[PDB]
């Protein structure tokens, strides 16, 4: 196991997010952490990277403390994470060729003719070799998300975190991003963490599902044992039904007192 | 950690092909590239995307001398990354 | 009324102390680190083009107009005492004392100060500073450290162009339109022969009004809501906070140097 | 560390630094006092400097 | 080069006529139309709080900061002249002829003029102006027309507050430690102040400085790309355009009615 | 587009079509319109919108305070279809 979130609990000043949740992911596997909108699915990956510190709890980085090394030591662990974001996380003041080689000019010591042979072939893994001298503002929504995948494999990481991928896109580019995770899991040997909410496509590539409901952990089954779970909260996050544990209708607010008078 | 010995018409790499130990091999490759007809590597740990670009540059400079090179004893971890990056057969002769 | 009226004041008293808390902590962790001179050497020329070169289309073309209205309005008011000799006296003395680092500060914060907030605030909306924080590179040294130094040394370099466009801008009404060329106009301009007055005090006010503008321009862009409405809200509040920082401190800087 | 307690101690130092520097820079204006009687002063204003030579 | 040299300059002249041609067409449809008097009566009160009331805090606190610096610098230049009673012809005459509708218009474009452009730009990204076309109502007469009349009647009203506080601000720094009385300062101020000379002519130039500022804030808010970067680009565009429309018209309005 | 309503045999016979633009002769004269009506029958209607259905709900509250109840017959398909969509409670005139 890479990260061991035992008793982590995140609570803001107004509304709390996590209260005694538990996450477990092994190495070389794909684990999808699904959940509805409204809850802090973006802030779940921030605790692994160490950008914010939790109130009560710890993240065990395979025998190493995450929020206890904030003095010139978190940067040595952050070089092998390469967190991928939902929107375009690449810079707009340069071309897309300098975005992929951006961790290669400050961390690795590679010459200039050797850098052109290790970055141009990284774009062939995502299929963007011909689009190398193009501006990031000229790319589309699905094309700019694939440029951040070549930047994620620029330092050979061990735990890639996909913060809401292939959401709000066409099914042409949605079938591309689901295939690139399976090609980078077996041929490279990395761990992918997906926190998307799209049900009928993330279960075909993942090996562990973690459905969040009532801001707690209610499901910890696999990709095949999740559909046979007799739970009212787990099955409501499946194929579309309106009624369930959460109500789509607002409760009784004295409808007879404001309709006729 | 990277070290190599000079054998007559035989090159062997012993160590790890990381992204920081390729400094003395890149600066001392001009006077040693003309003596390769076969590549036989046995003791390797892992070949990443930074060490794979160095092996691609040792093929094109050897083809201009007049002879071609072969590749034997290649581990399965190197050939797995060749299909991921869509590498052709002329830059990496496999069997 | 002793507990209900003081309940809303506690929410606006703690957050005002935390407003200046993150403003001084961001600027402190940008210069006390490791000193690199060759790494930010291409980065400083890139930020100097946006702040200092693109701001020449507002200060130069309008600095002649401020120098022109100081000659027209400064001529009819002195028709009974000195209409030609003291024409170039009130132009060169006012532009080098209070019109130099104050009037050009509103034009510097309107183009190079308001867009500096929207430039940092756009990176937090599409998560550009968070991706740079995920590497081993300091995010407070790539978008803050070369951008703060490109605004400190820019406004004294832009003030002298505003001065030279104001003195020469007042010369079109001096040597022309019923005036003398150099007999009575330029002879009454070198009355301040001392190097302390109008040269050091003009340069002192240009450095102080350059740090206080670029500090709020980099604070509202770094602390904003990551949405479409949070960037436009911090752009409006930057011009209001910078205008009170160059006018409220103008009375402070004058009381010890002109009194 | 935390993110709610380390911020209130920085703002109490910067605001005190911008207030103590304002009070020391505004000195634009055991004092032994004498009294004297005149008959026609004229247009003398307050805070006028007395000089010996 | 000579044949390809006009390919970059001649194409900009076509888009310049299309830019100014759409500003006059938008203002013609927003004013000339159905006389909606009873319908636009609560709309003018709503658009007077964010333009007149919310922009009243900056001009009041800067009115005392524009007289305490002008009245203190004006005391040292009149030293060794025996003209200390003529302070009313410098602090009140320059705030009505030179200053006044010029400095307050630069603060109007930063607080009220900058927020008026970002308000329509935030509603264009959410397509709120395009939804008014589906409700069988005129979008140029419901969201543009109450915002044009609320800005043309506020800036002449905010000019008098900038003058009267700045006159009292000059009297605050006047009798503070100088020892002068309150009879000599208000004696020279009454001279050369009458009808159609300084008080009326300040109101004449103020309403011209209110149309040209609010025309740019409503045009760039209506002509913007509905994205996250198009709102911030048009927000800083109105501050540069209003700085050249106020200072650029200062040379024109000085040649007519000198004083 | 005509409101040809009559009250002779203590039964309000609504005719024409109830829309959101013709409601003036039926909303202003509503206090003296219903005083002892116990049965409302309508036949000459084609479609009832949301604004036309809001007038029928206000006539029930004016009749429940008098002491007696009221039953409605002659329902169309468009009346009860929008009633199930808007989720009317049990404190109003039911589907009887």
């Amino acid at each position: 196991n890479l990260v061991d979130m035992r008793d982590v609990s995140f609570t803001r000043g107004n509304r709390c997010i996590f209260d005694n949740i538990s996450l477990t992911v092994p190495r070389g596997k794909i684990t999808a952490i699904m959940g509805p909108s409204g809850i802090g699915k973006t802030t779940l990956l921030r605790l692994i990277g160490g950008q914010i510190a939790p109130d009560h709890g710890e993240i065990l980085f395979d025998g190493e403390n995450i929020p206890a090394m904030s003095r010139s030591r978190l940067y040595t662990v952050r070089k092998r994470m390469s967190m991928l974001f939902q929107s375009g996380a690449l810079f707009t003041d340069m071309n897309v060729f300098d975005n992929v080689a951006y961790p290669l000019r400050e961390h690795t010591q590679l010459p200039a003719p050797l850098l052109h042979s290790t970055v141009m072939m990284k774009l062939e893994a995502v299929g963007l070799r011909g689009a190398a001298k193009l501006m990031p503002s000229e790319l589309s929504g699905g094309m700019a998300r694939r440029a951040a995948l070549a930047r994620a494999i620029a330092l050979e990481p061990d735990l890639i975190m996909f913060d809401e991928p292939f959401v709000g896109q066409d099914p042409i580019t949605m079938g591309v991003l689901v295939k690139l995770i399976s090609e980078l899991n077996s041929a490279l040997g990395v761990t992918c963490v997906v926190v998307s909410h799209d049900v009928p496509e993330v279960l075909s590539i993942a090996d562990h599902a973690w459905i969040l409901a009532d801001k707690k952990i209610v499901a910890h089954g696999s990709a095949q044992a999740l559909q046979a779970n007799p739970d009212p909260r787990v099955r409501q996050f499946l194929d579309g039904i309106a009624d369930g544990p959460v109500p789509f209708r607002y409760p009784a607010g004295d409808y007879h007192a404001d309709l006729l008078p | 950690s990277l070290s190599w010995m000079q054998t007559g018409d035989t090159l062997a790499l012993s160590g790890e092909l990381d992204q920081d130990v390729l400094l003395p091999l890149w600066e001392m490759r001009e006077e040693a590239v003309k003596g390769i007809t076969c590549i036989d590597l046995s003791r390797v740990s892992r070949v990443d995307t930074g060490g794979l670009a160095l092996l691609l540059h040792l093929i094109d400079l050897a083809k201009k001398q007049g002879n071609n090179v072969t590749l034997q004893g290649v581990n399965d971890k190197v050939y797995t990354l060749a299909k991921l990056y869509n590498l052709p057969a002329d830059v990496l002769p496999r069997h | 009324m002793l507990l209900n009226a003081l309940a809303s004041l506690g929410h606006k008293g703690i957050k005002t102390l935390r407003t200046f808390g993150r403003a001084g902590l961001m600027l402190f962790n940008a210069l006390v680190g490791k000193p690199e001179f060759r790494k930010h050497a291409p980065l400083l020329v890139r930020q100097l083009y946006n702040v200092g070169v693109l701001s020449m289309l507002i200060i130069v073309v309008s600095g002649v107009f401020i120098g022109m209205v100081l000659g027209l309005q400064g001529y009819l008011v002195l028709t009974t005492y000195s209409a030609e000799t003291s024409l170039g006296m009130l132009v060169a003395l006012s532009l080098l004392r209070e019109l130099g680092p104050v009037v050009a500060a509103l034009l510097f914060a309107g183009r190079a100060g308001s867009a500096l907030t929207a430039e940092i605030g756009l990176m937090r909306a599409t998560e550009q500073l968070s991706s740079m924080e995920m590497m081993a590179v300091d995010p407070l040294r790539r978008v803050i450290s070369p951008r703060f130094w490109a605004g400190v040394i820019s406004l004294p370099l832009l003030t002298v162009i505003f001065v030279a466009v104001g003195i020469w801008g007042g010369s079109l009404v001096g040597v022309s339109w019923k005036g003398i060329d150099s007999g009575f106009f330029w002879s009454a301009m070198q009355n301040a022969v001392d190097w302390r007055m109008d040269l050091v005090n003009c340069l002192i006010k240009s450095v102080v009004f350059a740090i206080t503008v670029t500090w709020i321009s980099l604070f509202n862009g770094y602390d904003a809501i990551p949405t479409s409405a949070g960037i436009s809200r911090a752009t409006t509040r930057t011009v209001v906070h910078s205008s009170l920082a160059v006018l409220g401190l103008d009375f402070v800087l004058t009381a010890l140097m002109f009194g | 560390m935390q993110t709610k307690k380390n911020e209130i101690w920085v703002g109490i130092f910067l605001l005190a630094a911008l207030l103590a520097a304002l009070f020391v820079c505004l000195k634009a204006a055991p004092t032994y006092t004498l009294y004297a009687t005149f008959d026609n002063i004229g247009g003398l204003k307050a805070r006028s400097p007395v000089s010996i030579g």
